[PDB]
DNA sequence: TGCACGGCTCGGCCCGG
DNA sequence: CCGGGCCGAGCCGTGCTTT
């Protein structure tokens, strides 16, 4: 749904080429997302190469530690790399002192 | 590399069964059906005991905020710290709600009740429990009367029958 | 502390308890556990891929993840017979007639 | 996925125009009208008033406009620059947003025939903005989430919560 | 293994509706003479007993004795599928399986799993019944819904050729009075003053879903519970039973 | 490493005070907001010790507490965890007037929760309400996490901190 | 280890014989005397969420018109209008508005309050040059005050006085009595705690039955006649968590029968008066009945035990006793700064002067909706008795003695946590004459 | 102490609703010529007035005046309780209670409170009115219920031998004419050309409930408030002033 | 670790008088 | 045909505590 959402708004809002062309699930491997932890301002940006019918999110030990999580009942998030490359604004961020937590400022490539 | 293999990565179970438990009783009556079946739990004496300690902060501290509790609009979001005398919103047209309702007291009292009389616990935790009922149908004693009788009564009850005994 | 519909699976330090095996899987090491699917199934299916659970001994805290390759429970049955549930459709076959279980398996940790 | 305590599908303020679920669609539908805090903008050419960054009239972009909170003096963005964001008529330190009134009815039908997606039942938006801009998110958006099914976070993007492992 | 066939099923959905009103789980004791039902509501405020004989019965076939129980709520939903002009068939084989068929313009069949309920036999001596007072449905009901409106508890005193409901409220009053010479009353027979109150919830759950064309007899007394009995197809009965106030 | 947001969040200000009930000496003072309770340990424990290397290196003197600052902070501790969460540490009253006669910083902060203390009007304090986030540091930083400090400050050549290695 | 003073004896010394006296009392005020009429719904099916809403409000109602009779005593106060008319008054008139204190602010001005009556809200201000602005810096929500000043079309009420209920500056002395009578206070016994000091308990029961030291002390003994208690007389079951490794005696019954064998070496002579407190078995919210008779059977089984309620006034040869526990005093300590708890005479003062034993609803009290407030104190009495607080303390005031009897469990860890200081086994001795303490026992030496 | 008696019920309870949907309380004058009410909107936007003549009334006694000061709520629920061939009596004796007895099959009887509600006696006279047209009741409630989807004011048009309703939106527009040669008007007699705008929440609760069969009276002028009156059992009535808006 | 539970309102559909 | 009775969504608030 969010790639579609993305197709949409490329073709619509913007007047630009499609990106994703999916209408499986299956269509969205190697495509990039990006990894953010609930307690930093940075993310990392990892590679679909599969699905499983579990309900976690696999990958390797060194992708859970650069977000500084511990792997023992933690929970991140994912998205899509151009939804967030389009749509995220440093104008819509709450001005209390907890409103740049959860951002990506800055993502790591390597 | 690593010491173990495995057939499937994602074998087994997908979704835990307290996901599919509407009730607290049938959660609480599921988990002690799961720890009696295992030999090494000893459930009957600390399991429910040790439930028991999370049922009871709810019941006592719920009775406590009822008796200081700060009271609200239906239609605005003000809130009063004491009810108005009039009966209505004095900004508005309509009526106050309570924060803490009186259901929300008695919510886990037939679970703690059945925990009591079912298994072995601690005469303390027994007569906190049996207290905390009477206290619960003590503060409502002229507001909510039993003006409603019966046809039969005594249905093997715990609290009556400690008191007689 | 147990919460109302969180059940406990072995008093501390008991036997009959979790087998301690040293070990890593191909999917745990971090702080995850290894647990086989027929003990996921035989305690009413609380357990689950990804559930997370309170430890004793090395930490406080870890995530289960499947490993058919350790031992499983060992039940007995309405009859009287003693079987040892080391497979997943065996425990999905025997499920209703367990009585009592008699060992809970084991528990890779790194 | 992860939803906020309200859900909300466009970063927009409507007030208590919408009801409880801060449907901008109903209040569009009976034509009421709501007063909220926002940014606006104006075109510097022709001179159009209002919270988008496009004019629809030449397609030039807007500039944000400055307040002054005592007497309530706008000054565009090239002005207050030189002022150094400062009154001189008044002496106090200006601010990007005051709060304004707006029909949303006019928006909602310049959206829908802006992106072509008329079919929408539901449009949920915020109570009021957080930021220190109070700047709001164009409404094509919301009408695109509200039609593909999918819900907005602090920032502006859709994430979706997992346990991990190894 | 049985086989039960019913005439306008719309009926005896009514009637199952109405004894859903109170209780949520019960079994029906089938014999030889008919089919039978006993419970008691979980606040043991109420009790419903309903028997349906062979004689209403147009086909009716059965190996002996056996005891159904069934959920009330999944019963009552399937049964308000049915229409006035159409046909009830019950069947049961040895599977554990109550298979429901309606026969109007075509058949339609419905699986409803059984269930295990305990039986507890609880009954009580024929208390004594002072007063008796037979009146129609829509009186009756009608002093229901105008006795809601101002209190939550209605009140009867009945005397010698003379029968009153009262309903007082805070500062509203609400008072019903008939006698024989009225056209609203079959018969009264009482054998002295009566007073007595019962809350207006309960009556106006039971007494909900009564037709016009009913002769509704009450026995009460003084400080005592109440019964209340209407004819079904001319051979059945229904029972209440009600807690009395104060 | 620069990924998880203690100095953007956690250190809400950095203010330089004066000893005016002692000897009017001047020293460093650490303001902590309420992101910092989810930091970490590791985190808060570094931001200390950073705290106290960089009001050494400006030429400033130490931190002379009051008695009663010992009152209130013991106060502040245990109303907190009485009436708002568990803390996952206890430390007990011993080691909380042992840690603030040997901290050379005011660990201070805004009030991040709606409870009154008993000793109001302290000299160099400005609020008479829990404060969240220096307590919480307070517990689960240097007293929580006392053994990675105490190798951090081998590792370091940080004199001055002997009082924590014994 | 279960001791529970059941073979404790203490029989009455043959060398004193007690003179003979009347025994003239009543009990002039009970919370099971009034019959409180529920409340009737607005409609014919009402529910649990509008009923208690609408017993709050009466409950406040009654408050506020029981504390305006009361008011308007002293000639000093007259021209009282309503509220809600004041836009059709003069500026030049002087009123008087009656009502509650909803908040009080402080400006550099002064004062601003918020005080409402049955038909409406009114802004009031306070200069700070006012004669009686200290008295209303230190009043506390909830209370029926008394407002006189000028009215303005712009809305704030500008007041140059402030009133309270108060009590009268001149009485008349009753007539004395044929022979004096003594009687005694005691509270917070804590029965069946580890803090508990038994033997102090022990040596005055010894010390009522004729073991004296001094002849003046002998002439009291054989002169006492009464005996009060005034709450909290076991330690009860599971008021905190983890008070289980603090019980000697965990079990609620066997907390109260211990409590009746020990009362039961006093002698005949002296009838007890016996009241609840917050640790008993007794309804959880003031004003309490009674105890819970199933649960406190054996201390109602004492032949010369009389069962009082919470608040209670009890008539002695015409002298009245208003005998409470005391746990409005928190609230006062809590709001007025300059209080604290080893000065608990000004706090009971302050709450003698506000005629209410618990004015501020969802402080640190918790109060019970009723449809009538039973806590005012409608007629004046001459002594007053508390508890609660652990500490000694007598005070005078305008004729009326207040009196705060100590406890008998000695300091524990949580008081010791707080910084409170306990002063046990202090027991303050009353002149029936003059209701005022003439003396006051010591056995803090053996606890 | 006088008693009222009328004839089918229903028709009181439904003019009882209408006049019930502005006000919340107010006093009837029971004198010997009639009973008449004049009410006033609470924001003050409607006026409403009441004239209910002895001559409708079967049997109407009454010696001097006096008034009668209810709520609405609560006489409301009570005549709505009355069925279709119910005759209502109104009597009220030394007491201070409204006593409503209801005769049928049974005598049913209830007692309200009276309550002191103010009295302001502002009578207006004839005022300019430009146009006066006579339409069926059906045509003013449809037109009303087609406008109150476009939008929420309606904009009134008369002219010679035209009649015109149009309400307009942000992109919906919606039109009504009428003309002698339909059944709905009546006839039309105007002076001259005259327009004006008026709410639709307001014009709906006017309009709302009225029968098909009736001949309702609209009077109205430039930027001047419209007055609506019909005729009850050709000798009663009821008067409708509603301030224009803008 | 925070989620899990109660209560109030407001339309959209049947179903019945 | 027109008016209620009723469900199903939604949106708010709340979870031991010695003087
Ligand atoms: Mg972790
Ligand atoms: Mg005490
Ligand atoms: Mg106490
Ligand atoms: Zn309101
Ligand atoms: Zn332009
Ligand atoms: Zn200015």
């Amino acid at each position: 749904k969010v790639a579609k959402f993305v197709d949409d708004l490329l073709e619509k809002f913007y007047g630009l080429p499609r990106f994703y062309n999916a209408e499986k699930m299956e269509d969205l491997i190697g495509h990039l997302v990006i990894g953010l932890a609930p307690h930093t301002s940075a993310g990392i940006v990892g590679r679909i190469i599969g699905f499983v019918d579990a309900l976690v999110g696999y990958a390797h030990p060194y992708f859970h530690a650069a977000k500084r999580r511990n792997c023992d009942g933690d929970e991140d998030a994912v998205m899509l790399l151009l939804d967030a490359l389009l749509n995220f604004s440093r104008y819509y961020l709450p001005e209390k002192r907890g409103g740049k937590m959860d951002a990506p400022l800055v993502i790591t490539t390597r | 590399k690593f010491t173990h293999d495995t057939d499937d990565i994602a074998l087994g179970p997908k979704m835990s069964l307290y996901k599919q438990l509407g009730d607290m009783e049938e959660k609480v009556r599921r988990q002690l059906e799961v720890a009696k079946r295992i030999r090494a739990v000893d459930e009957h004496g600390v399991a429910e005991k040790i439930l028991n300690s999370h049922l009871i902060p709810d019941l006592r501290g719920n009775l406590r905020s009822f008796t200081r509790q700060e009271f609200r609009c239906v239609k605005c979001n003000t809130k009063f710290r004491r009810p108005p005398l009039n009966g209505k919103c004095p900004v508005c047209g309509g009526k106050i709600v309570l924060t803490v309702s009186k259901g929300a007291i008695e919510k886990y009292l037939g679970t703690a009740k059945m925990l009591v009389t079912e298994y072995n616990v601690k005469n303390y935790t027994r007569q906190r429990i049996c207290l905390t009922e009477r206290d619960i149908d003590s503060l409502f004693e002229n507001v909510f009367p039993e003006t409603q009788l019966t046809l039969i009564v005594n249905p093997n009850d715990i609290c009556q029958r400690l008191v007689m005994a | 502390e147990v919460i109302g519909g969180r059940p406990l699976f072995s008093d501390p330090s008991k036997p009959g308890g979790f087998r301690l095996r040293y070990g890593r899987s191909r999917a745990s090491g971090f702080a995850t556990w290894g647990i086989n699917p027929a003990t996921m199934i035989l305690v009413d299916e609380f357990l689950a891929i990804g559930t997370q659970l309170k430890t004793e001994r090395p930490g406080k805290g870890a995530v289960v993840t499947p490993v058919t390759t350790i031992e499983g429970p060992i039940v007995k049955l309405k009859d009287g017979s003693v079987l040892r549930v080391d497979d997943y459709n065996l425990a999905l076959k025997v499920r209703e007639d367990v009585e009592e279980i008699l060992y809970l398996g084991d528990a890779v940790i790194a | 996925e992860r939803k906020m305590k309200p859900p909300v599908q466009v970063l927009f303020p409507i007030g208590l125009a919408g009801g409880s679920s801060r449907d901008i669609k109903k209040a569009a539908e009976e034509g009421k009208v709501a007063e909220v805090e926002i940014a606006f903008f104006k075109c510097p050419k022709c001179g159009h008033v209002g919270p988008e960054h496009l004019c629809p009239n030449c397609g030039t972009r807007k500039e944000l406009l400055w307040v002054c909170p005592r007497c309530n003096a706008e000054y565009p963005e090239s002005q207050a620059e030189g002022y150094n964001y400062t009154c001189p008529k008044c002496n106090v330190k200006l601010r990007p947003y005051a709060k304004r009134k707006i029909r949303p009815s006019e928006l909602l039908n310049r959206a829908m025939e802006n992106v072509k997606v008329y079919g929408v039942d539901k449009l949920k938006g915020v109570m009021g903005m957080t930021s220190g801009w109070k700047m709001p998110e164009p409404l094509e958006k919301g009408l695109l989430r509200a039609k593909n099914d999918v819900y907005v976070f602090k920032d502006g993007t859709i994430r979706f919560d997992a346990t991990d492992a190894p | 293994p049985f086989e039960i066939v019913f005439e306008g099923a719309k009926e005896f959905a009514q009637l199952i509706e109405t004894a859903s009103r109170l209780i949520d789980e019960a079994a029906f004791k089938v014999t030889e003479e008919g089919i039978s039902m006993r419970a008691m509501d979980p606040s043991r405020v109420v009790l419903i007993d309903l028997n349906l004989p062979a004689s209403i019965f147009s086909k009716y076939e059965v190996d002996g004795e056996e005891t159904i129980g069934v959920n009330m709520d999944h019963l009552k939903k399937v049964l308000k599928r049915g229409k006035a002009k159409e046909t009830l068939i019950l069947r049961k084989g040895e599977e554990n399986f109550l298979e429901i068929s309606l026969q109007g313009t075509a058949t339609r069949t419905f699986k409803l799993p059984l269930i295990d309920v305990e039986e507890i036999e609880v009954d009580l001596p024929e208390l004594p019944f002072t007063a008796k007072v037979v009146i129609l449905g829509d009186v009756i009901k009608e002093a229901v819904k105008d006795a809601s409106l101002v209190s939550d508890s209605m009140k009867f005193i009945a005397k010698e050729n003379e029968f009153t409901m009262r309903a007082e409220g805070e500062t509203q009053e609400v008072e019903v009075k008939l006698t024989l010479e009225d056209e609203g009353l079959l018969d009264i027979e009482v054998q002295e003053e009566t007073k007595s109150a019962y809350g207006i919830s309960y009556l106006s759950d039971m007494v909900k879903g009564l037709g016009k064309a009913d002769e509704v007899t009450i026995k009460f007394g003084n400080e005592m519970p109440m019964q209340m009995e209407y004819y079904i197809r001319d051979e059945g009965r229904l029972i209440f039973l009600l807690a009395p106030r104060v | 490493e620069g990924i998880v947001s203690a100095p953007i969040e956690g250190i809400a200000n950095v203010k330089i005070k004066r000893n005016t009930w002692a000897d009017n000496s001047e020293y460093l003072a650490l303001y902590y907001a309420g992101p910092i309770r989810s930091s970490g340990g590791t985190a808060q424990a570094l931001s200390v010790l950073v705290g106290d290397y960089v009001r050494r290196k400006l030429g400033l003197d130490r931190f002379k507490p009051s008695e009663k600052h010992i009152e209130r902070m013991v106060e502040e501790v245990d109303l907190y965890h009485r009436a708002v969460t568990r803390l996952q540490y206890h430390p007990s009253p011993e080691e909380v007037r042992l840690a603030m006669r040997n901290i050379p910083i005011e660990i201070t902060g805004e009030a991040t929760d709606d409870v009154e203390v008993s000793h109001r009007d302290v000299p160099g304090v400005e609020t008479n309400q829990l404060r969240g986030g220096a307590i919480l540091v307070l517990a689960e930083g240097v007293l929580q996490k006392a053994k990675k400090l105490v190798k951090y400050i081998d590792k370091m050549g940080i004199e001055g901190w002997e009082w924590l290695k014994e | 280890e279960y001791s529970k003073y059941e073979d404790v004896v203490i029989e009455w010394n043959p060398s004193v014989t007690p003179v003979q006296i009347e025994k003239n009392y009543e009990v002039k005020f009970d919370v099971r005397q009034v019959k409180l009429r529920p409340p009737k719904v607005k409609n014919g099916s009402g529910k649990e969420g509008e009923i208690i809403v609408e017993a709050y409000a009466s409950l406040f109602k009654s408050r506020l018109s029981k504390l305006k009779r009361i008011l308007r005593e002293n000639p000093e106060i007259s021209n009282v209008v309503d509220i809600g008319k004041l836009n059709y008054v003069s500026g030049d008139e002087e009123v008087t508005i009656i009502g509650l204190v909803n908040s009080k602010r402080e400006t550099n001005r002064g004062l601003i309050f918020e005080v409402e009556d049955k038909t409406g809200i009114v802004k009031v201000f306070l200069p700070k040059d006012s004669e009686d602005y200290r008295e209303a810096f230190k009043v506390l929500p909830d209370a029926v005050v008394a407002f006189k000043g000028f009215y303005s079309k712009k809305g704030i009420f500008f007041a140059n006085k402030f009133y309270l209920p108060d009590v009268p500056l001149y009485r008349k002395q009753k007539p004395p009595l044929e022979e004096k009578v003594y009687a005694i206070l005691i509270s917070d016994i804590h029965v069946g705690s580890r803090e508990f000091c038994e033997k102090a308990f022990l040596k005055f029961l010894e010390w009522l039955n004729g073991h004296v030291e001094s002849k003046e002390e002998e002439e009291i003994v054989s002169r006492v006649k009464y005996l009060i208690i005034a709450g909290d007389v076991v330690d009860g079951i599971g008021i905190y968590p983890g008070q289980y490794s603090d019980l000697v005696i965990p079990d609620i019954f066997d907390q109260y029968e211990a409590l009746a064998n020990l009362l039961a070496n006093v002698p005949e002579h002296i009838t007890m008066f016996i009241g609840p407190g917050n640790a008993d078995a007794a309804r959880p919210a003031i004003p309490q009945p009674e105890f819970y008779k199933e649960y406190a059977k054996p201390i109602y089984k004492l032949k010369n035990a009389i069962i009082i309620s919470n608040p209670a006034v009890i008539r002695l040869h015409g002298r009245d006793f208003l005998i409470a526990h005391g746990r409005g005093i928190e609230d006062v300590v809590s709001f007025v700064p300059g209080l604290t708890h080893h000065k608990p005479g000004l706090p009971m003062v302050e709450l003698l002067k506000m005629r209410h034993l618990a004015p501020t609803f969802g402080g640190k009290v918790p109060i019970a909706p009723d449809p009538e407030d039973l806590l005012v104190i409608e007629e004046v009495p001459d002594l007053v008795q508390m508890g609660h607080v652990h500490v000694y303390d007598a005070v005078v005031y305008r004729g009326v003695q207040l009196v705060n009897s100590a406890t008998w469990q000695a300091q524990t860890e949580f008081q010791k946590m707080v910084n409170i200081v306990p002063t046990p086994a202090k027991v303050p001795v009353v002149d029936v004459e003059s209701a005022r303490v003439v003396k006051v026992l010591d056995f803090s030496g053996w606890c």
